[PDB]
């Protein structure tokens, strides 16, 4: 459910490494829009 | 008395567990801490403040004799001397403006 | 290899010896000849630069205002022979530990005792005083040696013009006191030569 | 208790010991020098009495 | 080889003599001070002459301490031993001048005055040293000054 | 066997060359002390005594850094990383470090003493060698901090290895135009003696080592 | 670590050739004296240009370096091989022996 204000350390908890290493920040690439502009500010 | 270690039933790391522990609760009970030093500065006046830090810098100093004290030691006592910055500051000459009367 | 010539006298009824089979023997003598005489070389070679100390400004014109003792001359040559005398009494106990020990106290004596010579007028350069430190530091080395060596000390302690007095005899006969000061501090250093 | 034994012994014998001397060494002080200085009597802390 | 303290050093170092291997014990315990002095020196230059003060204060008040811990533990253990004790010493001394030239590459001489001060604090209990300082003066008069 | 410890030989040459990108990215990280170091002063703020603290922590955790090193590995090696790596980056440090701000002449004299303190730390490191970042940066920097174009003729027609001398004379240009450029204020300055240094920059930068347009 | 996954690994990212090449040519006696402010300057300010320092940086000091942790544990696995390759790589006693 990663938003604009709830993407980043909701994403980085405990059994949320079930979303991805690089998509955690992009959990809902897994959806028709992936994280709603720039999904991936994570892996650099 | 956790690092009394006959090293190691763990065996990890080979003599760094307990920098994660001492690590984590000066991580989670830092930010504690920090409210209950900033609301909480008010409830830590001029007073035995000075007896705060007494009864923190030692505690920060006799620490392993270190081992790892940095964020909690550094960043806290001097969250501390700021605040007793302030408190002398407003206790200063705006607390001897009589003199100005 | 001498037990094992009686031993290898065994079955071996030859004589036994005939110790012209030890000139092996006396080879391992010229062995030992070049053995210590290597290493006694040397340590003479480094108390050779012992001579940089006493006569670089060591009495010299010299106040020598009652350090007891200054004598660097005496402390870094002992020194040196406490660092010999050190890292090799363990395994090489009662070797020539000793007996480099007592040829460190010729060696050591003779190459001090021509130094007073071009001082032999004895205030040079100012060593009025510095009379009773030259005194001092040749009272230093009365740590644990020998007595032909104290009398070569002795003989030195004649040696310049005065040094001829029985005043100097009896007045470092008093001066005594500044030497039982060095020999507290310094105490436990050379302490290891005792 | 253990603590109050801790900060017991540094608290109340060892800043004592790191203010008192020094005293010959203005400042410079409560570090590495008191460290090695202080290094006394009652140094022995950490062998038993907590553990 | 592992213990900051001083009563399993104390113990231990006599229960190696307890044993009766006490050349290497004790070359175990100076190598102990010598760790220890050397990550002593690991709490921090920052300018200059603080900095020297500092680093005489450690090493020399620590071999003078630890003299006193030799006469204590080697109680009667003779003139070998301590002669051992006189190498480990005289090593020292002479990595402190080598600290000391290790930033003279750029002095004033209260520097000198805190060492030899503190050099006579080890001839408080009798062991001179001031005549290297004297040597490391005579050829390193530059910025003495 | 040959291809085990060929590949062996693989992963020494991939350690150690970790360790020199640490050690190496560990100044270059320590270098943005200065960004920001607080806006390094235009033409002084004197009093301007010391010493951009972070630089002190860089001098800490290197004397520390090698302190362990020379504790657990062997000599040679270390030696090597941290000579090359600690040498060169100081003096490309100093290099990309000169793109900073408005300068201090009395912050030439700061920057300048934190610059000789960081040469007695990689001295302290090793100094025997061929500490000549010292020589090179002290000179450069300083000669930054120096504001005659006479001297900008003068000085990289007899030294500095100074590569970046688009920049490095674009910066010292910069230099004393940074004494100019705020030599005055409103303007700050008319740029007459940065006519003198666009005319300069043709004649004192622009005679660029036969290269003729810096 | 690398599974970027979630790291900008400056280190690793300085891992790259020609200044992985030639610092391996930088690593070969290691360099031998030609410790070139080319190559240095070059690979080790080519992705720290990305500011550059600079100014007004958007660059290192506690972006992403190694920590202690990981230091400790690097010097010691190349202190592991450095003890491993004299005594695993003599053996070779040519040429099947």
């Amino acid at each position: 459910t990663v938003q604009p204000e709830l993407l980043e350390s909701l994403t980085k908890e405990g059994h949320l490494a079930d979303i991805g290493r690089d998509i955690i920040q992009s959990y809902i690439s897994n959806r028709e829009d992936f994280n709603h502009d720039n999904f991936i500010n994570s892996v650099k | 008395d956790i690092n009394l270690n006959k090293a190691t039933e763990f065996i990890l790391v080979d003599n760094n567990y307990n920098s994660t522990n001492e690590f984590w609760d000066g991580l989670m009970d830092r930010l504690s801490p920090y409210l209950s030093y900033f609301i909480d500065e008010k409830l830590k006046t001029e007073e035995d403040m000075i007896k705060l830090k007494d009864f923190l810098c030692i505690y920060v100093a006799i620490l392993e004799n270190f081992k790892l004290n940095i964020e909690p030691l550094y960043k806290i006592l001097v969250s501390i001397f700021e605040k007793f910055c302030s408190v002398s500051l407003r206790a200063f000459d705006d607390e001897f403006q009589i003199l100005l009367n | 290899a001498f037990p094992n010539i009686l031993q290898y006298f065994d079955d071996a009824f030859e004589w036994n010896l005939a110790s012209k089979n030890l000139e092996l023997f006396s080879l391992l003598s010229k062995m030992e000849s070049s053995i210590f005489g290597n290493y006694l070389s040397d340590l003479k070679i480094n108390l050779r630069d012992t001579l940089e100390e006493k006569f670089h400004e060591i009495n010299w014109p010299m106040y020598t205002s009652n350090s007891f003792r200054v004598g660097d001359y005496i402390i870094e040559a002992l020194m040196i022979l406490i660092v010999v005398h050190s890292e090799c009494f363990r395994i090489g106990p009662q070797l020539i530990h000793k007996i480099l020990i007592e040829t460190q106290i010729f060696i050591a004596r003779y190459l001090f005792e021509a130094f007073k010579p071009y001082v032999g007028n004895l205030s040079n350069d100012g060593s009025l005083q510095i009379i009773v430190d030259l005194e001092f530091f040749q009272k230093v080395m009365g740590p644990l040696l020998e007595k032909d060596t104290e009398a070569t000390l002795r003989a030195c302690l004649q040696n310049c013009f005065q040094n001829d007095t029985n005043r100097l005899q009896k007045c470092i006969n008093e001066i005594n006191p500044i030497v039982s000061a060095n020999l507290k501090r310094t105490a436990i250093q050379f302490a290891a030569f005792s | 208790v253990g603590q109050e034994f801790v900060a017991i012994y540094e608290n109340e014998l060892l800043p004592q010991w790191l203010e008192t001397r020094s005293k010959m060494k203005l400042t410079n002080f409560k570090f590495n020098s008191p460290i090695e200085i202080s290094m006394r009597d009652e140094s022995f802390l950490a062998k038993l009495n907590l553990g | 080889l592992s213990s900051n303290e001083i009563v399993h050093l104390k113990s231990g170092t006599e229960n190696m003599i307890k044993l009766g291997l006490p050349e290497q014990a004790l070359d175990l315990f100076l190598q102990n001070r010598s760790n220890f002095i050397q990550d002593l020196i690991l709490q921090i230059v920052d300018n200059p002459t603080n900095y020297l003060t500092q680093l005489a204060v450690i090493r020399f008040q620590t071999i003078k301490k630890t003299v006193e811990d030799f006469q204590d533990i080697f109680k009667e253990l003779g003139a070998k031993i301590s002669s051992i004790l006189v190498d480990w010493c005289s090593d020292e001394v002479d990595n402190h001048f080598k600290l000391i030239d290790k930033q003279l590459l750029n002095l004033s001489p209260g520097s000198i005055k805190s060492s030899r001060k503190q050099i006579d604090g080890l001839k408080a209990v009798g062991l001179d040293f001031v005549y290297k300082l004297d040597e490391f003066i005579k050829k390193n008069s530059d910025k003495i000054r | 066997k040959f291809d085990e410890t060929i590949d062996g030989f693989k992963t020494l040459k991939f350690k150690l060359i970790t360790i020199l990108r640490f050690n190496i990215r560990a100044l270059c990280i320590y270098d943005i002390g200065s960004f920001f170091q607080n806006t390094k002063i235009w033409n002084m703020d004197v009093g301007s005594i010391e010493l951009d603290q972070n630089i002190a922590s860089l001098i800490s955790e290197l004397r520390r850094t090698e302190s362990k090193l020379k504790q657990q590995l062997p000599e040679k090696e270390k030696n090597s990383i941290f000579i090359g790596l600690d040498i060169v980056n100081n003096y490309a440090l100093i290099k990309g470090a000169k793109s900073i701000k408005v300068l201090n002449h009395n912050g030439i004299k700061k920057m300048l003493r934190n610059v000789n303190v960081l040469q007695h730390a990689y001295r302290n490191l090793s100094s025997e060698p061929s500490k000549i970042n010292m020589n090179v940066t002290m000179n450069f920097y300083s000669l930054c901090g120096s504001s005659e174009a006479e001297l900008f003729e003068y000085i990289k027609d007899n030294e500095l290895p100074h590569c970046s001398v688009e920049d490095l004379k674009t910066i010292l240009r910069l230099q004393f135009s940074e004494e100019m450029h705020r030599q005055l204020k409103r303007k700050e300055q008319s740029k007459e003696g940065a006519r003198t240094k666009i005319g300069k920059l043709k004649s004192k930068l622009n005679a660029v080592h036969t290269a003729n347009e810096k | 670590g690398t599974s970027d996954r979630h790291l900008t690994r400056k280190i690793i990212t300085a891992w790259l050739q020609n200044g992985i090449l030639m610092d391996q040519e930088q690593k070969i006696l290691n360099g031998d004296e030609t410790l070139f402010h080319e190559e240095s300057i070059e690979l080790f300010k080519e992705i720290p240009h990305f500011y550059q320092a600079g100014k007004g940086l958007s660059k290192s000091d506690l972006f992403n370096n190694l920590t202690l942790d990981t230091i400790l544990q690097f010097s010691a696995s190349v202190l592991w091989i450095l003890n491993w390759l004299p005594g695993l790589k003599k053996a070779i006693n040519i040429d099947e022996v």
